[PDB]
């Protein structure tokens, strides 16, 4: 039982994720985005880098989480390029904030939806889109609108 | 500021008193914090002022102990760093941020090194087989007690007789069941006609090849020898030191000789001089294979390595 | 799908890791007479490779190469999906087939390697059949002078070693070799070659009919009399199928047993190996990794009384066959690839001007 | 024939001067001299100015100076596409490399004599001005140790240098060229001085040092040999013959074994053995 953690289910372009590294191929690292419903992206051996790498494990840490904004999309092809070097370390912070507050809304309407034993997923999303992509989409704002108006209705 | 030079002293003399803290790579994890805290919290127009500071606060950092080479190559590998940066943005402002991003792709490095190990662990065991370490390193034991979960074989831990520190290492082996054998030091080249290969650690690697390790291991590596049996030097690449073997005498760490005899003996301690080395020098030559993060190299690779990682310009540091 | 092939005999207790197969045993019993999970050039090279058919390692990456051309040449691109994912997402099911025939060869993981990084290459922008035919021309530039312009280049380096009056000992089949000492007898060197043979294999018959063809005085000879002759020898000459980065020469199997042999008798040895044929994995035994052959190929027939035919009745008997040994860097003196005389020590080197670096 | 005279002038108003030095400066003047716009031209200039320096010099670092600096004129013509720019390019970045070259010495005195201990013993062939120099800096750095010189029967050098080192005021001893082995066991350490090195890690030198190289191996003491960069042969001599017999003419040089050197000290510092054949690849003849 899982969902995505925003109205949309791709990310747009530049846009940095939080996303955790399940693979290393030699194409890329094969990453899984956490905040859009375990789609799978790849960081380019290419991008992961800013100095000459001999290997893509000596950067790559498979099973810890990383920001990497994205180069290139494709909703037709499913590929999702990312990359780590474009982003930057403040870029990074708010990015770990942005996904640890997007994450504690997503246990929030989690331990609801167990609350009221919505065991489909379509409930569950409906739910989603009732309580949090509603205020993100008032606001123009994905995980900083939903979390500042429950932070607002806990007052 | 001033916070930065409490954290500096209070650095120096934790590496002057003991050891703190008690493995390397928690210590390189510090030095290269402490390192980036220097440069985040100083003001500088040219990369030169920060680089004659930085080789003054490792001349200071070295003073404290000749004898821990691990904060001083990684101020060296900063400093190669930011030479690096200053080549490629010479042929200005940007510099900070570069050896910020720099710093973080070091430490995502370091921080994965003995897992990478054991990653490349399994090229090096085969079933049934007869293996001798000394000493006691976590990225021995956590290869051997990977490289236990497909492959079932034999480790002896041979303890050394300063700190029989291998007894730790013992019964941390014990329990991922390797069949560990436990003996002396004396029994080397009287167990060397049954092990097949050596798989050890080192304490700090030099430049021609050679190493400082934990003592007792040129015995070892000098039984092997005789023997003909591989040597396996699971190191990390932040024990890569420039440092040369004869250079003012610096090479050995002698400690309290209470460990040997103890002050219990009686009078015959006046008339008696007892030294207690804690580190061996072991030749290039009495080495087979090192393995590091990036893979096997061999003992006449590690010039290559060491151009690559240091400037001859900071030897002197 | 494939399944995992039986392994043939009782196995060694230090070789319970590697796979030991059989050549009356073979994989495609349970397979498709169309071969639609593998590619048909990719089943047919893995009958050649099983069969034992195509030996050597030159010959086995060139057949490689040609086999992965007809793939790449049958190679079709599904909808929504990209040619440099998808075929890197489809070799690794072939390359898995033709480990299971027979463990590869260090010339075919760095053919792997570079046709990977070469397929990695290529942008989506192209189109299908102009980056195909790029790729094709890739691989054929690649073979071309990785196998002819190395051997020229490594032919014309020994030409210039081999004296005259000179007596050469080979050991196994090799093709650098062998032009070697053709190219040299053809040239105007005048010597003897002196040819060490082992069992199971015999295949130092075929370079014994190379240089019997070539108007080269030949000497046929096996491993054990090796020291008799190693005396008289002045140069030992030998074809390294794999240099590994601690300076290690990974061949045929009497391999370091010769050249520590013939240092013990002060003969030096000259290892012929292309830079291509080079790793980043290095190994210090034969033990932990190595190729595994028949358990029945051991067996002999000298008269009436063939011992070795029902030796699986013996619970505690072992049937075992080494291919691939390393050499320890300290007993091989020459290595001759087509940048010139190096020794065992720079081996990861030249990896390193050849990793585009 | 200016460039044999020339090269003798240069050699002979200096008895502090080496003869590669001499070779390269005498192979600058040539090419300032010859003023042919030409590759080849000058290719083929350059290669009969090596062959009458080698029919000339028998000695083997003139003709590794000569194909060092033939490695550089290739470099030079395939870096400029232009031969006018590429001539005075060439004469300047040689100007530059001699200027580099002529201050290796004193940084391999800087460099090297840190590794001798304090009342020890030291083992040294015949004469040369680098053993000299790093002898002249370890003394400068205030150390004490004794001199073993080997005698070198077949030209008295090595009793020239222990007349030059007892004009520096140190004990030295010329010690029997047969009895190498004999105070090979006092010896803790043997520095010797090379006049060519070959590419896997071993050297040429005067016939008397590859027997104490393996004096050296028997008995575990480290072989150390000293020798600057522009030594650095591009041959692989198997046995003892596999030198190239112009250079010995009672033989006249020795192969020694990459394995019976402990270190090298070159100017891009002490190194390994293996170093040499990495700068030779890179460097490409």
């Amino acid at each position: 039982l899982s969902c995505r953690f925003y109205q949309h289910k791709f990310p747009e372009v530049e846009d940095v994720v939080m996303v955790n590294v399940r693979s290393i191929a030699e194409m890329g690292a094969y990453v899984s985005l956490l905040e859009y419903n375990n789609i799978e992206g790849m960081i380019l051996l290419s991008e992961l880098s800013r100095r000459r790498i001999r290997s893509i494990n000596k950067l790559i840490r498979i099973g810890r989480n990383e920001c990497v904004v994205v180069i290139r999309v494709d909703k037709e092809k499913g590929y999702i390029d990312l990359s780590k070097r474009r982003v930057s370390p403040e870029e990074a912070i708010k990015c770990e904030d942005k996904f640890t507050k997007s994450k504690t809304v997503y246990s929030i309407l989690r331990h609801v939806a167990e609350v009221l034993e919505y065991t489909k997923d379509e409930q569950l999303e409906s739910l989603f889109q009732r309580t949090a992509w509603v205020f993100d989409d008032k606001y123009k704002r994905p995980g900083y609108g939903a979390y500042d108006a429950f932070k607002h209705a806990v007052s | 500021g001033s916070e930065l030079s409490e954290r500096i002293e209070s650095f120096v003399e934790t590496l002057k008193r003991g050891g703190g803290p008690r493995s390397s790579e928690e210590m390189a994890r510090e030095t290269l914090g402490l390192l980036r805290q220097i440069i985040t919290d100083h003001r500088w127009s040219n990369a030169g002022e920060l680089m004659e500071l930085i080789r003054r606060e490792g001349r200071r950092m070295t003073a404290a102990q000749p004898s821990e080479t691990t904060v001083g190559n990684m101020v060296r590998r900063v400093l190669k760093i930011i030479r690096e940066e200053y080549g490629r943005l010479h042929g200005y402002a940007q510099l900070q941020s570069n050896i910020i991003e720099a710093i973080n792709e070091l430490l995502v490095e370091l921080e994965g090194t003995m897992e990478n190990i054991a990653a490349q662990a399994l090229e090096h065991i085969h079933s049934n087989e007869v293996i001798m370490t000394i000493g006691f390193s976590r990225t021995v034991e956590a290869f051997l007690k990977e490289a236990a979960r497909k492959r079932k074989f034999h480790v002896i831990v041979a303890e050394c007789a300063p700190f029989c520190q291998g007894h730790e290492m013992a019964v941390n082996l014990s329990k991922a069941g390797i069949e560990t054998t436990v003996m002396t030091d004396a029994a080397i080249f009287a167990v060397m006609s049954r092990v097949n290969k050596v798989i050890i650690g080192t304490k700090t690697i030099l430049a021609n090849g050679a190493l400082r390790a934990v003592t007792g291991t040129h015995t070892l590596a000098l039984a092997a020898k005789h023997h003909s049996t591989p040597l396996i030097v699971c190191a990390p690449m932040f024990k890569l030191s420039p440092q040369f073997p004869n250079e003012e005498d610096s090479f050995h760490k002698f400690v309290a000789p209470e460990e040997v005899l103890p002050f219990t003996e009686g009078d015959i301690l006046e008339k008696v001089s007892v030294h207690c080395p804690v580190f061996d020098y072991v030749p290039p030559e009495l080495i087979t294979l090192f393995i590091s993060n990036i893979g096997g190299n061999a003992p006449s690779y590690i010039y290559r390595l060491m151009s690559e990682l240091y400037h001859p310009d900071d030897h002197v540091l | 799908q494939v399944p995992t092939r039986k392994d043939y005999g009782s196995k060694v207790s230090l070789f319970s890791h590697l796979p030991q197969y059989s050549r009356q045993n073979s994989l495609t019993q349970f397979m498709s007479i169309p071969s639609s999970v593998i590619h048909p050039a990719m089943v047919r090279l893995g009958l050649q490779y099983s069969q034992g058919l195509v030996s050597g390692s030159n010959a086995r990456c060139i057949a490689l190469l040609r086999a992965l051309q007809q793939v790449i040449q049958d190679y079709t691109t599904p909808p929504n999906e990209e040619l440099s994912r998808d075929l890197v997402n489809k070799l690794k099911p072939y390359m898995s087939f033709l480990t299971q025939c027979r463990p590869l060869s260090a010339s075919m993981h760095n053919a792997i390697k570079f046709l990977n990084k070469e397929i990695t290459s290529v942008g989506s922008s192209k189109r299908e059949e102009e980056a195909k035919s790029e790729l094709r021309a890739a691989i054929d530039r690649y073979v071309q002078e990785k196998i002819v312009l190395a051997a020229q280049a490594i032919s014309r380096f020994a030409y210039q070693k081999i004296s005259n009056g000179d007596v050469i000992l080979v050991y196994g089949c090799s093709s650098l070799v062998s032009r070697i000492l053709q190219e040299a007898w053809t040239e105007g060197r005048r010597f003897r070659v002196v040819v060490v043979d082992s069992r199971p294999w015999l295949e130092g018959r075929h370079t014994l009919r190379s240089l019997v063809h070539a108007g080269v005085p030949a000497s046929y000879l096996l491993i054990p009399a090796a020291s008799y002759v190693l005396p008289e020898v002045s140069k030992v000459l030998l074809g390294a199928h794999a240099l590994l980065a601690n300076g290690s020469v990974m061949s045929r199997v009497g391999t370091a047993q010769l050249a520590l042999v013939a240092r013990a008798h002060n003969v030096p040895v000259l290892v012929c190996c292309e830079t291509y044929k080079f790793c980043e994995r290095v190994q210090t035994d034969a033990f932990v990794s190595n190729e595994l052959d028949d358990p029945d190929d051991l067996q002999c027939k000298r008269g009436e009384h063939v011992a070795l035919a029902n030796w699986q009745n013996h619970a505690s008997l072992r049937l075992l066959n080494l291919v691939y040994d390393v050499t320890p860097p300290e007993l091989v003196d020459l290595v001759i690839t087509e940048l010139g005389m190096i020794p065992c020590s720079s081996v990861p080197v030249v990896l390193r001007v050849k990793s585009s670096d | 024939k200016e460039l044999i005279e020339y090269f003798k002038s240069q050699m002979k108003e200096d008895p502090d001067m080496a003869s590669a030095v001499a070779a390269i400066r005498t192979l600058l003047e040539f090419l300032k001299r010859d003023k042919g716009e030409t590759i080849q031209g000058l290719r083929a200039n350059l290669t009969s100015a090596i062959e009458t320096l080698c029919g000339v010099d028998s000695s083997v670092a003139v003709s590794s100076g000569g194909e060092l600096f033939l490695r550089f004129i290739s470099l030079a013509s395939l870096e400029y596409s232009d031969y006018s720019k590429c001539k005075k390019i060439m004469i300047e970045r040689g100007e530059l490399f001699l200027r580099r070259i002529s201050l290796s010495r004193n940084k391999i005195a800087d460099l090297c004599h840190t590794f001798i201990k304090d009342g020890a013993t030291i083992l040294t062939h015949a004469y040369s001005r680098v053993v000299l120099r790093v002898l002249e800096a370890a003394v400068a750095a205030k150390k004490r140790f004794s001199v073993y010189v080997t005698e070198s029967q077949p030209d008295l050098s090595g009793k020239k240098m222990a007349k030059a080192l007892c004009h520096l005021n140190v004990p030295v001893t010329v010690v029997l060229d047969a009895a190498v082995g004999y105070i090979m066991e006092k010896a803790d350490l043997v520095i010797v001085g090379a006049e060519g090195v070959v590419e896997n890690g071993g050297i040429i030198n005067k016939i008397g040092t590859n027997q104490m190289a393996v004096c050296a191996k028997a008995q575990n003491k480290p072989f150390y040999v000293v020798a600057e960069s522009f030594k650095f042969v591009r041959l692989f001599p198997l046995n003892q013959q596999d030198v190239p017999d112009k250079f010995k003419y009672h033989p006249w040089v020795d192969y020694t074994a990459p394995s019976l050197i402990t270190l090298l000290f070159t100017d891009l510092g002490v190194l390994t053995p293996s170093a040499v054949s990495d700068e030779l690849i890179k460097l490409y003849l």
